[PDB]
RNA sequence: GCCCGUCGCUAGUACCGAUUGAAUGGCUUAGUGAGGCCUCAGGAUCUGCUUAGAGAAGGGGGCAACUCCAUCUCAGAGCGGAGAAUUUGGACAAACUUGGUCAUUUAGAGGAACUAAAAGUCGUAACAAGGUUUCCGUAGGUGAACCUGCGGAAGGAUCAU
RNA sequence: ACCCACUCGGCACCUUACGAGAAAUCAAAGUCUUUGGGUUCUGGGGGGAGUAUGGUCGCAAGGCUGAAACUUAAAGGAAUUG
RNA sequence: GCGGUAAUUCCAGCUCCAAUAGCGUAUAUUAAAGUUGUUGCAGUUAAAAAGCUCGUAGUUGAACUUUGGGCCCGGUUGGCCGGUCGGAUUUCCAACGGGGCCUUUCCUUCUGGCUAACCUUGAGUCCUUGUGGCUCUUGGCGAACCAGGACUUUUACUUUGAAAAAAUUAGAGUGUUCAAAGCAGGCGUAUUGCUCGAAUAUAUUAGCAUGGAAUAAUAGAAUAGGACG
RNA sequence: UAUCUGGUUGAUCCUGCCAGUAGUCAUAUGCUUGUCUCAAAGAUUAAGCCAUGCAUGUCUAAGUAUAAGCAAUUUAUACAGUGAAACUGCGAAUGGCUCAUUAAAUCAGUUAUCGUUUAUUUGAUAGUUCCUUUACUACAUGGUAUAACUGUGGUAAUUCUAGAGCUAAUACAUGCUUAAAAUCUCGACCCUUUGGAAGAGAUGUAUUUAUUAGAUAAAAAAUCAAUGUCUUCGGACUCUUUGAUGAUUCAUAAUAACUUUUCGAAUCGCAUGGCCUUGUGCUGGCGAUGGUUCAUUCAAAUUUCUGCCCUAUCAACUUUCGAUGGUAGGAUAGUGGCCUACCAUGGUUUCAACGGGUAACGGGGAAUAAGGGUUCGAUUCCGGAGAGGGAGCCUGAGAAACGGCUACCA
RNA sequence: CUCUUAAGGUAGCCAAAUGCCUCGUCAUCUAAUUAGUGACGCGCAUGAAUGGAUUAACGAGAUUCCCACUGUCCCUAUCUA
């Protein structure tokens, strides 16, 4: 008789376990933003699709409907706000073709990398 | 099961109390009383959620228990007291006066008001009918029955109330055209001047409603609340006046004060 | 049903505290009661006229109509003072997003105001439980005979 | 004990219906008062609510009204001579409603010899002006005088007596008296 | 080359089956029938109201006559209440005995299938016109595949006088 | 009676294939992933097995209705080369 | 499918891969499965059309009954302009919708209450050479629904809306240090308060309420026992 | 977030299943295991069985204190502080647990009560109680009979209790009371008319029965039986009041009676003051417990419409010993075949009744991500059911209660 | 394969009222069964109108078990004519 403390998960898992061009690419974005775990990149994955989905449900209805544009927006500026999408592309399109790398690019990992501060993404 | 059930859990109070979850595992349960449970808002939600007078409820019964808070004139020492619409929540000290009214999207608004307003109370008739002896009645919507009011006073009625005597000041009929507060389903706190009322004999009157917006909406006549005249209310209504702004204008007015 | 000979019971049948003072010389012989049902259903003349005593009649009885009102085809008139219709209704399965027909039966009380006959659309009123299984009364008869008289004999 | 339920009782269908939920108390029977006559003896029972029934079991005087007369009193009840649901209510004499009995007919005599002054059957200043207003209404009915000789008259009993302890009714009249006449004497 | 059946060994599963076989669960006849409740009775004792006496008290107010309200104490008598054990008749009705029914299981001599199964023994049924073309239905017969009668089909070994 | 032209409705055959099919072939087996005229029936890997059991029909022989446990990686179709 | 003496499958060493505070196995179920097929299967020969015909229940079922033309009112996007200190409305233009009219045209229906709109007009006119414009009472709009009487062929479908628990789901706001969460919190004179919140959506069968009148049913006037007054 | 791959062949294209593959608020088990937050957990099988401890008790200025209890200070010689025991009052019908039964049941949405009970909270609500109505009824307040306690006891044994002796109330059981006025019945008389009268009783609320009022669809008249107000004595009666609902015999009121007569304060706490004819007269402040009826709120019980998994190797089912309906009654808080009596022959079904199965509590929901679906929900919220199995019942507003009783079975 | 016949016992059926061995073996019924029944069958010596197998109904027919019933018994007693 509580309250039941609600849960999710923020990672998936890819289908085919041994394609061997899949596992190429994400060592390499392991390699590059100094991961740890393929999960490190099945989360961001997982993320990206459900922010695709969004995008993806609500480029069927009419443009300028109210759950479009309220809903739209919303999820256009929260990308923004994190430095994800790009200042001219704002309109969602975008952000429906946004790919992996755009979000591994704003982790605390990068940025103090990227501004100096640890020249190797694994002192970082 | 044998007997009326004594506890209420959280999950299952009213929403429009705003309770968290989690931290505990019941809610008050609403006594006996002038308002229904699922419509009221007891006093121990009231002085320590809403004004945060009180940390624990335990400090609750302590306010409690001295007098300090009185309703509708009459002390009211009960912890779960059920109040609801149109009553009146006063302290001696602080000097503050309160009337229960809801807000815009259907919840019960912390809303001052003025030491001579809160002498004073509006009612709905909710049945009107001749007593034992001859004597004819009407009944509020808090339980309240006053004895010999005016013939002309009908049902779906609003009625001013002494609140320090008992008897009726003045009434207002249900009319086209009238100030009408909508307490009940997701037009809940809405405030529009009714336009119209569908008849249907045999169930659910439909009155339909205009508010200062030209926006127009439909609700059960039992969900009317009759609160005066176009832009001439009886009581001192909340800031925002019952208009339901769009998630759109509500999310542009937030952000349209942006400025520090 | 109750044709012919109202006085048939082992009670005398009577409306309820309608009385008829035996001194004072009258001629309808009999003061009689009716009530308007509502929801302008006609109280149809022969419960005014008529001098049958059923008690669960809604128009000279102690019953009243509240809630449902509901139509259906008469289906059998086999039971004194009461019948049994037949509502259809086509029901809906979504994952074919088609529909079957599908029935039920009402048994529903009938007040010897109405001559009814297997085949006539009845409008029939909820009203308290009659009996065990009767909870709506006759109320307005839409049909008249289903074209029974353009069946006579050859021309 | 005796339960008012339907979760017995096979359905419309006929259909057998399994037990569900052990008998309740608010479902409940409870025995006749088979009240028969004389030597008042009432018990009352408690029921729902703790509201009070007064179950009645020889009760012996009522009150009966004369109903085209106005009026009413207490006699003692005389035998019961025909029920519509069971002739054995009449051999036993049980007194429940709708039954119909005999009563004393001396009270509803003493009134009215008094308030016409015509003496059924067969001085004062005030009084003889009453008298005078009143009859022209006192042709009062051919087959309700000629009870009077006998000292008994119809009556039907209205009470509930296993209900409330009463065992009221009014005097048979008219069309109604007519009624139980005709049964009592076709099958005598 | 492929390949069919009887027959023989090992293991497994399911079946038929004397035992009028066995077990669990749900209903239920008939008989027996606890207990509480209702009801007719009952009176261990324990008092009410009413009727009168004997011995005293308190006064509506008198010179003798006159006279009310409460309360205590014993011979004795008229018309109701409480209420124990007990007890009549009831409805409700657990449960016991003996049966029936439904559902779910279930042992068994022996009988007879099938599989594992590939092979072993006897044959050559089938696939080439498979050496008697094959197959279907039916009937009878033979260690075994199978044979034969009658009527079909070509999926034939013939789209053709 | 025969001949010629037409037109309905027959039993078929010839050539094509736009089209269809795994193919053999098919004016239906076509007008289906560009998937909808109406409607009936059956099938869902191979054995086990049309066996067991119950029901029902029959004089019989047998008919109709008709399982499972277990076993098994194939069985099968059309075509191609040998 | 490997193993019967050089084993790319066993037992190990070495090295290597995959996932990683986790990883295997068993059982179930879902996806893959258009191998249950409404969307969406297959049935000549691969598994599958009853030997044949009748036939009730069931499902299904030809076409046709106000179309076409005319006028008016006012809405929402989008244009060419911006009047104005990002957004604004007129006039010009399309474009797509809604309401109401007259064309032989029930709108259920009479009896008053009411009138919002003009065939009105009573004066003229702010003012661009005037039907651009509305305040404005004395003959003259019904339907816009009240309430009382009198009655009504039946349905399916679709529209909108009321009635509607929370948690769950989808989803907004908010930097729990992140995040799963949470429903918080954010500002100051941080020495005696200021203040945004605690949204929105789905809620599908049935029932209720309302707009629609295509599609698909039903009933009517044939022994006239018809229809209006 | 619309993907397939391995295995029939000498090769080939199919059909087709097997295998692979991924997920699981999906259980187990193996190996391994450092930190933070988060936190399910004897459901599955056996609603099988249970040692022991605990889980229901509760006091305000304000029902009852002579503890032979503590405390003494502090106005207190009836009591007064604090307070064991005990009485009284209330609660124990909530909660928590489990998912056995249960398939038109439950349950969900949607209805109904003009078909009922409702402790409580809240708001209202009570001048009537007596008696043939001057020698009068306790109202300045009527009755005992009990616990605790004291003492005498029984039993191996318990939340066992007996005999004897005390004493309380907001326990029990009784029983007074208050204005005015009107309307009704009787009627002593007097006098004859057109008649009208001194004063005797009745009349709180509740209960039971009967009668009646509770109009309204728009307007007028003659007459009979009664009998109302005002006379300018032929006569007129002019103004005459009406609640709610779609709808009632509704609300409400009136009449004649009825009742082993419901209720109408014999209660408590703080203050203690006005006002004279000084009676310790007569008055009077605040709020506590109560109390009948109505309302309100918390509820409850029934209840309309529609919607359940597999099954024909279940096709007819239902009335034995109610199946479907009618009349009357009884019983219930109330509707109803709920039960009884009488009468009738009905009620359901291929649009699947009835029967069987369920390793079945229903629902919010859960898992699986093109869609359409498939599968699951014992279990945090809602509803229901239960307490070893049946049945019965006491208390009470509410239980067919089980941390209540009684009986049988285990 | 071999001897040999007119032919060399087929379908059935069985320790059967037919089996010596025999109180056959297995199962069943019982505390215990030369009994009963169901099975098995190289059956001394079953077997087809010398008729074989099956069989509802019928039987003062032979046999076995069960229920009810009982002085048959334990174990005897008593009365009448
Ligand atoms: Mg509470
Ligand atoms: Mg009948
Ligand atoms: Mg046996
Ligand atoms: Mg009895
Ligand atoms: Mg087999
Ligand atoms: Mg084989
Ligand atoms: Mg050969
Ligand atoms: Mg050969
Ligand atoms: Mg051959
Ligand atoms: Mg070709
Ligand atoms: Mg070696
Ligand atoms: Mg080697
Ligand atoms: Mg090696
Ligand atoms: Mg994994
Ligand atoms: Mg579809
Ligand atoms: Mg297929
Ligand atoms: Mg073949
Ligand atoms: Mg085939
Ligand atoms: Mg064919
Ligand atoms: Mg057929
Ligand atoms: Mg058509
Ligand atoms: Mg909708
Ligand atoms: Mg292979
Ligand atoms: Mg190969
Ligand atoms: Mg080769
Ligand atoms: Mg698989
Ligand atoms: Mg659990
Ligand atoms: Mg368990
Ligand atoms: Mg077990
Ligand atoms: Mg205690
Ligand atoms: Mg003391
Ligand atoms: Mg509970
Ligand atoms: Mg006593
Ligand atoms: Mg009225
Ligand atoms: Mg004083
Ligand atoms: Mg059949
Ligand atoms: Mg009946
Ligand atoms: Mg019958
Ligand atoms: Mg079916
Ligand atoms: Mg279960
Ligand atoms: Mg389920
Ligand atoms: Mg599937
Ligand atoms: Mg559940
Ligand atoms: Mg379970
Ligand atoms: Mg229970
Ligand atoms: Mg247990
Ligand atoms: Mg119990
Ligand atoms: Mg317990
Ligand atoms: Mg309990
Ligand atoms: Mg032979
Ligand atoms: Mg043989
Ligand atoms: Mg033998
Ligand atoms: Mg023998
Ligand atoms: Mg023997
Ligand atoms: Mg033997
Ligand atoms: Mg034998
Ligand atoms: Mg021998
Ligand atoms: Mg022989
Ligand atoms: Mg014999
Ligand atoms: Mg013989
Ligand atoms: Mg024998």
């Amino acid at each position: 008789p509580r309250a039941p403390r609600t849960y999710s998960k923020t990672y998936s898992t890819p289908k085919r376990p041994y394609e061997s061009s899949r596992l190429d690419a994400e060592l390499k974005l392991a390699g590059e933003f100094g991961l740890k775990n393929k999960k490190e990149i099945y989360r961001i994955s997982f993320q990206l699709s459900k922010i695709r989905r969004a995008a993806r449900d609500l480029l069927t209805r009419d443009e300028k409907d109210p759950k479009r544009l309220f809903e739209g927006n919303a999820l256009i500026r929260r990308l923004v706000r994190v430095g994800v999408l790009s200042e001219d592309k704002k309109k969602l399109d975008y952000v429906l073709a946004l790919k992996v790398e755009d979000f591994l690019e704003r982790r605390l990992q990068t940025q103090v990398y990227k501004l100096g501060l640890a020249k190797s993404v694994h002192h970082a | 099961a044998r007997g009326p059930k004594k506890h209420l859990k959280r999950l299952a109070a009213p929403h429009h109390w705003l309770l968290d979850k989690l931290s505990g595992c019941y809610a008050p349960r609403p006594s006996a009383g002038p308002h229904k449970l699922r419509e009221s808002l007891p006093l121990i939600v009231f002085l320590r959620n809403r004004l945060k007078y009180a940390l624990n409820g335990r400090e609750v019964k302590a306010i409690l228990m001295q007098r300090h808070v009185k309703v509708d004139g009459k002390v009211r020492t009960d912890t779960t007291y059920p109040a609801g619409f149109m009553d009146v929540i006063t302290l001696d000290a602080t000097n503050e006066n309160f009337r229960l009214v809801y807000d815009v999207k259907g919840r019960f608004a912390v809303h001052r008001i003025t030491d001579e307003e809160a002498s004073y109370k509006l009612g709905k008739v909710k049945k009107v009918q001749l007593g034992k002896k001859g004597v004819p009645y009407v009944v509020t919507h808090d339980g309240r029955t006053i004895r010999y009011p005016d013939p002309n006073i009908k049902v779906n009625d609003t009625v001013k109330i002494d609140l320090a005597s008992g008897k009726i000041t003045d009434f207002i009929k249900f009319d086209a055209g009238k100030l009408v507060y909508v307490t009940g389903g997701r037009n809940l706190g809405r405030i529009g001047t009714i336009v119209h009322k569908e008849r249907h004999d045999g169930g659910f009157d439909l009155v339909h409603i205009k508010d200062s917006l030209d926006n127009t909406f439909v609700t059960r006549l039992n969900n009317v609340f009759v609160i005066g005249e176009q832009g001439k209310p009886y009581i001192s209504l909340p800031k925002g006046k019952g208009i339901k702004l769009s998630i759109a204008e509500e999310r542009d007015r937030r952000r349209a004060q942006q400025g520090l | 049903s109750t044709e012919l000979t109202v006085q048939s019971e082992r009670a005398f049948q009577k409306q309820p505290h309608i009385f008829n003072n035996p001194k004072v010389k009258t001629s309808k012989r009999t003061k009689r009661w009716y009530k308007n049902a509502g929801l302008g259903f006609k109280t149809p003349k022969t419960a005014i006229e008529g001098s049958y005593i059923d008690k669960k009649c809604p128009f000279t009885g102690l019953v009243s109509i509240r809630g449902k009102i509901l139509t259906g085809t008469v289906v059998s008139t086999k039971m004194h003072r009461t019948i049994v219709i037949r509502r259809a209704y086509l029901h809906y399965i979504p994952k074919y997003n088609r529909y079957e027909k599908r029935h039920k039966n009402v048994p529903v009380h009938v007040s010897p105001a109405f001559r009814v006959q297997v085949g006539d659309i009845v409008t029939v009123g909820q009203c308290r439980p009659i009996s065990k299984t009767v909870r709506f009364n006759v109320v307005k008869v839409s049909a008249a005979a289903g074209k029974a008289n353009k069946q006579f004999a050859k021309f | 004990g005796i339960s008012r339920d339907s979760r017995h009782k096979r359905s419309a269908t006929g259909a057998k219906r399994a037990q569900f939920r052990k008998k309740r108390k608010f479902e409940l029977g409870r025995q006749p008062a088979n009240t028969k006559i004389g030597a008042k003896r009432i018990h009352s029972v408690r029921t729902r609510g703790g509201n009070k029934k007064y179950r009645a079991l020889r009760i012996e005087t009522g009150n009966f009204s004369w109903a085209s007369e106005g009026i009413s009193k207490k006699t003692r009840i005389a035998g019961v001579v025909y029920h519509p649901s069971n002739n054995e209510l009449v051999r036993t004499n049980t007194l429940t409603k709708a039954a119909i009995v005999q009563i004393d007919a001396t009270p509803f005599r003493q009134w009215f010899e008094a308030h016409y002054g015509q003496t059924l059957g067969k001085k004062s200043k005030n009084a003889e002006r009453k008298w005078a207003a009143r009859a022209a209404s006192a042709k009062i009915e051919s087959s309700v005088e000629s009870q009077f000789s006998a000292g008994r008259l119809y009556a039907c009993i209205s009470s509930r007596p296993g209900q409330s302890g009463r065992c009221d009714g009014y005097i048979l009249e008219g069309e109604e008296l007519a009624f139980y006449l005709r049964r009592l004497t076709a099958k005598k």
